[PDB]
């Protein structure tokens, strides 16, 4: 989204180190995975209109034009250069979406220098919910100690990442509690970032865990290539046995004579039975970002939701 | 030169929309009168898109011709149950610490309205007023807007006083006159309370023997809202043919207003001011004939609300949440009493 | 709820130049109270030449209105709170399609044209032969009129029938002027809302299409003359065969009705459309049948 | 007649995603009679598979001898018996008190049942996805597979659609991984309002068949009974569609419970006559490079319709 990434320029900006939580923790696993294809030929345009309130624009062969009035204000003094991938610091977004008048927000308040506050809320006036979550962290240099407080139901919870001990033998954990739904989660988490003398390259070995339901997972993710980049995720399941095999092989090229770069995609799925493909490459201010899904279950290969995405930006 | 950029409208009913401006400052050969040509494009509604040509060409230091021909399609009164489409051209002349300018345009415009509610939802957009609006119509228009404006700013201000005055006249069907003052007052050291009064007059005479062709739904004057009487929905007073607004052929309309900046001193010095407000009007079908027994009219009911709030007034808008109480109205009026959120440019 | 301290009675005050514009496209159904009443909105309204009455223009909304006149014991209005016929835009619906009923005041029940379909054939669905003849008129009789109205009439004769703007006599006044104008740009617009009506545009998806167009090429120009031909070679067929099912037992079926409906609607154009000048001249039995349905509706 | 009537199928036989191709294969089958062999006399039936050689898109066309193109099934066999030598059978040519039903029975296959099989071809998911998807692969060329069903199946909702059936992404993604438990019921509230839907999409079918049956067979007892007429077969051509589709055991025996079993086993006897007919009076031919439908030529056809 654009509310992650506002917050992940805030955090480099203020040294806050958000690879070490637990949102950012299984991040491999999922961006060279779960991707999302375009469904639709799409055009999109974003500028800039007051010093702190940017505007988007959006329209698709499905749906008209659409929009957002950004607004973003923040003591980093640092901010705007790691948007585009003591001091007691702060920050404030919120947009509107104007075909519809979805809001959100989000308020991000430094109050210590190693404790946190985020509130984000979400209030959609259509398809009806004010989620107003609060989400108390206090970092350390060995835990990222974070409370969550939702307001789906009432929706309290926790988080824990306790870094151990290049081998980097890391863990986490999250206990969250509905109080109105009464009905608890868990989680656990065993990453890896190692170093391999074969291409030169991490690996990330999920070892993931839900004791309610027994859903282990696992995820391999190496490096293989100075600019490649290869994962395979075995999902699996305790009791109710029924597992997976996907894949992902984003490759990275750099192109000059403003300098061209385009960042191609895969995703072998098994249970799903499908290849999805998706290549994305930038400019100096344009993005063209094209992707096809070929499903494999005569003629099998059928391509189901093909979809190129323009998007011009400054 | 180019400059394809990407705004906000800020436009009737609260609800924002996206436009995609792309500009053209045309070169010195084409030229020798300073010309850019603009083509906005908006979402339109469901089948067609808003598409908006501009042609400003500076004639004399103080003159600006604009040729403006739109494709603009629009929904409308109350449910957005209405949806009107617009195709023309305007050529439109505007003339220059007070600001002070006249502006003649000249527009012809084919406008076609269609009701666009559904028949489940029953009487609304139904009436026998309604049902005889939706159509086809073609239209020229002359106009005449003068604005001497002599506050300091124009969305956040903290003295003098504005005019504008507007005419329309589409020959032998209807003539339109509206005035709007204002005046900004304010009294303490960093204009901290600031007493802000507004009025706004009209009236439109149907020119057109003996009552036949009625004057438009499009072209007649609603009051209520969030940007103009607060404290009642949008479409929210004048008579009514069932359940539908079907405008007024005069209206007068009011408003104090009392802003604090805040008292709470580390968030003073901002846009945002503590806004108490006294809103009302009237809007009524004036028996067409003179201007003495419309006054008659227009001061006996009036249709006032009170009401608290905060407002945050930026140059590029000004969001408003009130607390609304409604004082007096009549019997079928649309209320909205407790909280209403305004957002626009220009309230009342 | 206790705030608004003075309520006033309601506004009494009314645009009497909007009430003389309906007064001026309302026609009554002569022969209950302010509910019981419905307005039956239509394209435009014909005079015809024999009875005098108010004929609608369009051969679905002269259907509806003699079915309503037959249901409900009516008499055809001349061209005390008594029914109605309004002449409306097709604009006055999200269907764009227009035959509509406006039933009620206060309780205002609008049916749709494709309501009203429903309702018109659903009192003759219990026959399954005369369903089978009313879905032929309603389909290959109704697509030939449509194709020869919008295609080969002029644009002054599809706008004298299907718009409610106002036929001036000659150009004389500049309002006369600029109510040509919008019969030029407007023409069109109301053609394509036309091909909306009877599932026209997914019988004839090609056709349409080259109406949402401009400059009208040659390939779209001979496929359109081939379609438009077989549509008329086959509506004389139609109306050959109709010719043995005319004999009256009595109070006119519903199929009757639509017979007469799209003979009394033909034979008002004042173009030979060619489904003009095959009905005048090779089914004079249907123009005289017609007519013998329509004296049961007047007075 | 002299022409060239242009097909759906694939090279000896129409194919089923095209019930009025398949009723006209059979039309030319059961000219035996001396009266229905001189308007069927010299057809030259060709499986061209391509709709730019149609005057509206539509792929029974006879293209006959001048440039005069007839679509359709119902406009063809009207314009063969209009274009009779004028002096039982395997097929009946309906005599002039007649021809008017005949007509009337013809369109309403036309209109009202045949909405229901291009139902059954696009819009069922179980036929459209094993069944119709993979079927244009064999009649097209290489580029144009993926375009022609996903068209027709546009086609199908909007004619079918009045009888049978950015936060709001984010609004969970700050809260569905933060739950974690409804991240798996996400699909479950999802296949949850799925599973009500598609039974009652085909409850609003099933009566709409059995009533398009019901008043086509009860207005089929006016006219000759024990005689092939061509209105039988493109009603027969929409049974051997809709019964031989991979859903079509669901309605074998959903009309077998409303009109019984000695009538769908009678229309069965007749369906399965008609698909082993010999073709000795079918004169194919094979598509010349005008009406092929390539690569090439798609893009002449694609120019043209704008020039």
């Amino acid at each position: 989204p654009y509310m992650d990434q506002v917050l992940r320029a805030f955090y480099q900006s203020t040294h806050w180190s958000t690879q070490n939580s637990y949102e950012d923790i299984t991040a491999t696993s999922r961006t060279l995975l779960d991707f999302r294809i375009p469904s639709a030929i799409h055009l999109q345009i974003s500028n800039k209109s007051t010093p702190n309130t940017f505007n988007s624009l959006d329209f698709s062969t499905r749906s008209r034009i659409n929009g957002s009035l950004s607004y973003l204000y923040s003591d980093a003094q640092q901010l705007e250069k790691f948007m585009r991938n003591f001091v007691k610091k702060s920050l404030y977004y919120g947009r509107m979406y104007y075909p519809s008048s979805d809001l959100e927000a989000m308020i991000i308040k430094r109050l210590s220098p190693q404790t946190q506050f985020m509130l984000k809320g979400v209030s959609s006036f259509k398809e009806s919910l004010n989620v107003l979550t609060c989400y108390f962290q206090r970092d350390s240099h060995r835990n990222l100690q974070e409370w969550i407080f939702s307001t789906s139901d009432l929706l309290c919870g926790y988080r824990v990442l306790h870094n151990f001990l290049n081998s980097s033998l890391s863990l986490g954990a999250e206990f969250w509690l509905g109080l109105v739904s009464l009905s608890p989660g868990c989680s656990t988490t065993l990453r890896y970032y190692t170093h391999s003398t074969n291409t030169g390259r991490p690996l990330t070995l999920t070892l993931s865990w839900n004791p309610l339901f027994g859903h282990i997972s696992s995820t391999y993710s190496a490096k293989t290539g100075t600019n490649s980049t290869f994962c395979a995720k075995y999902d699996f399941n305790l009791y109710s046995i029924e597992s997976n095999l996907s894949f992902g092989c984003e490759f990275w090229q750099k192109k000059h004579h403003s300098i061209f770069t385009s960042v191609w995609k895969l995703s072998t799925s098994l249970r799903d039975k499908t290849l999805k493909l998706l290549w994305e490459g930038k400019w100096r201010g344009f993005l063209i970002s094209a992707g096809t899904e070929l499903v494999f279950t005569n003629i099998p290969v059928f391509p189901a939701k093909f979809g190129i995405q323009f998007q011009y930006s400054t | 030169t180019f400059t394809a950029k990407t705004g906000t409208n800020f436009g009737n009913d609260n609800d924002a929309e996206a436009y995609l401006q792309f500009e053209k400052l045309i070169d010195k050969k084409y030229l020798k009168l300073p010309t850019r040509v603009n083509l906005e494009i908006l979402r339109g509604t469901k089948i067609h898109s808003s598409f908006l040509f501009n042609s400003y060409s500076s004639l004399s230091p103080q003159s600006i011709l604009n040729l403006k021909v739109f494709s603009q399609f629009y929904n409308w009164n109350t449910n957005k149950g209405l949806d009107i489409g617009q195709r023309g051209a305007r050529l439109s002349l505007r003339y220059e610490s007070p600001t002070l300018f006249h502006e003649w345009f000249l527009e012809t415009c084919w406008r076609s309205t269609k009701i666009c509610s559904q028949g489940t939802s029953a009487p609304y957009m139904y009436s026998g007023t309604m049902l005889s609006q939706a159509g086809d119509q073609l239209r020229t228009i002359l106009g005449h807007t003068f604005v001497l404006d002599k506050r300091d700013h124009i969305m956040c201000p903290t003295k003098g006083s504005m005019l504008k005055w507007s005419n329309e006249l589409s020959p032998g069907k209807h003539l339109k006159t509206q005035l709007e003052l204002n005046s900004v007052k304010s009294w303490m050291n960093d204009d901290f309370i600031t007493f802000s009064t507004t009025i706004k007059t009209g009236y439109l005479k149907n020119l057109s023997s003996q009552q036949s062709l009625p004057v438009h739904i499009c072209d007649k004057f609603q009051s209520g809202g969030p940007s103009d009487i607060r404290g009642f929905q949008t479409f929210g007073l004048g008579p009514r043919d069932l359940y539908d607004a079907v405008g007024g052929d005069a209206f007068v309309s009011y408003g104090l207003s009392v802003f604090s900046r805040l008292p709470w001193k580390k968030v003073e010095k901002s846009n945002f001011r503590l806004h108490w407000f006294f809103n009302g009007g009237k809007l009524v079908n004036h028996d067409n004939t003179s201007l003495g027994n419309c006054i008659g009219q227009l001061s006996k009911e009036h249709s006032t609300s009170t009401g608290i709030g905060l407002v945050l007034r930026h140059p590029m808008a000004r969001f408003e949440l009130n607390f609304t109480l409604p004082i007096t109205a009549h019997e079928n009026d649309l209320i909205r009493k407790g909280f209403q959120f305004g957002l626009g440019l220009a309230f009342l | 709820d206790t705030f608004p301290l003075q309520t006033y009675a309601a506004q009494t005050d009314k645009d009497e130049a909007v009430a003389l514009e309906i007064q001026r496209r309302s026609y009554t159904f002569t022969e209950l109270t302010v509910e019981g009443t419905y307005k039956l909105g239509v394209y435009n309204v014909f005079l015809e030449a024999n009875t005098g009455a108010a004929l609608a223009t369009d051969p679905w909304c002269l259907f509806v209105q003699l079915a309503l006149c037959q249901k409900n014991g009516l008499v055809l209005p001349t061209h005390t709170c008594n029914h109605e016929m309004l002449v409306l835009s097709r604009l006055s619906n999200p269907d764009e399609a227009l035959p509509i009923l406006v039933e009620g005041y206060k309780k205002r029940i609008i049916r749709s044209t494709v309501a009203i379909s429903e309702i018109m054939r659903s009192r003759i669905l219990d026959d399954a032969e005369q369903l089978m003849y009313y879905t032929l008129l309603d389909t290959v009789l109704y697509d030939c009129w449509i194709t020869q109205i919008i295609f080969c009439a002029s644009d002054a004769q599809f706008m004298e029938l299907y718009s409610c703007q106002k036929l001036s006599g000659s150009i004389v006044t500049p309002l006369d002027v600029e109510n040509s104008l919008l019969q030029k740009l407007s023409a069109k617009s109301l053609k394509i809302s036309l091909t909306k009506r009877n599932k026209f545009q997914f019988r004839h998806r090609e056709i349409v299409k080259s109406m949402q167009g401009v400059y009208h090429n040659h390939h779209n120009s001979v496929n359109q003359e081939q379609v438009l031909n077989v549509l008329f070679e086959n509506s004389k067929q139609v109306l050959l065969g109709l010719k043995d099912m005319l004999k009256s037992d009595g109070q006119p079926t519903y199929l009757h009705l639509k017979i007469a409906s799209y003979i009394l609607c033909i034979t008002n154009v004042k173009e030979p459309i060619k489904l003009k000048t095959f009905v005048e001249n090779e089914c004079k039995e249907l123009v005289q049948f017609a007519q013998d349905t329509l004296k049961n509706f007047v007075q | 007649v002299k022409g060239s009537v242009h097909l759906w199928g694939k090279d000896g036989k129409a194919s089923l995603i095209s019930v009025d191709s398949i009723a006209l294969v059979w039309f030319i089958k059961l000219c035996t009679s001396e009266e229905a062999k001189s308007m069927v006399a010299g057809l030259q039936i060709v499986f061209s598979n391509n709709t730019d050689l149609s005057s509206d898109g539509k792929l029974p066309v006879l293209i006959l001898d001048n440039g005069t193109k007839v679509s359709g099934y119902v406009n063809i066999v009207q314009f063969l018996h209009k274009n009779i030598c004028t002096s039982e059978e395997d097929l009946a040519i309906v005599r002039k008190k007649d021809r008017l039903l005949e007509y009337s029975l013809l369109n309403y296959v036309d209109v009202e049942i045949s909405r229901l099989t291009d139902y059954q071809l696009f819009l069922n998911t179980k036929n459209y996805n094993e069944y119709t998807k993979k079927l244009f692969s064999k009649l097209l060329y290489f580029p144009m597979w993926y375009n022609t069903p996903l068209q027709l199946r546009s086609q199908a909702r909007e004619n079918c659609e009045e009888i049978i059936g950015e936060s709001k992404a984010m609004e969970s993604a700050s809260q569905l991984a933060q739950s974690k438990t409804f991240k798996i019921a996400h699909k479950n509230k999802i296949k949850g309002k799925q599973e009500l839907q598609q039974v009652k999409y085909n409850l609003q079918f099933d009566n709409r068949l059995q009533s398009c049956v019901s008043n086509w067979l009860a207005a089929r007892k006016k006219l000759d009974d024990s005689v092939i007429l061509s209105s039988d077969l493109l009603f027969l051509a929409n049974l051997y569609v809709q019964l031989g589709l991979p859903d079509g055991n669901r309605i074998r025996s959903k009309l077998e419970q409303t009109f019984g079993s000695e009538l769908l086993n009678s229309m069965s006897n007749k369906i399965d006559d008609f698909v082993h007919r010999p073709s000795n009076n079918l004169e194919q031919r094979d598509p010349q490079f005008r009406e092929q439908g390539n690569v090439v030529m798609s893009l002449y056809n694609l120019a043209c319709k704008y020039i």
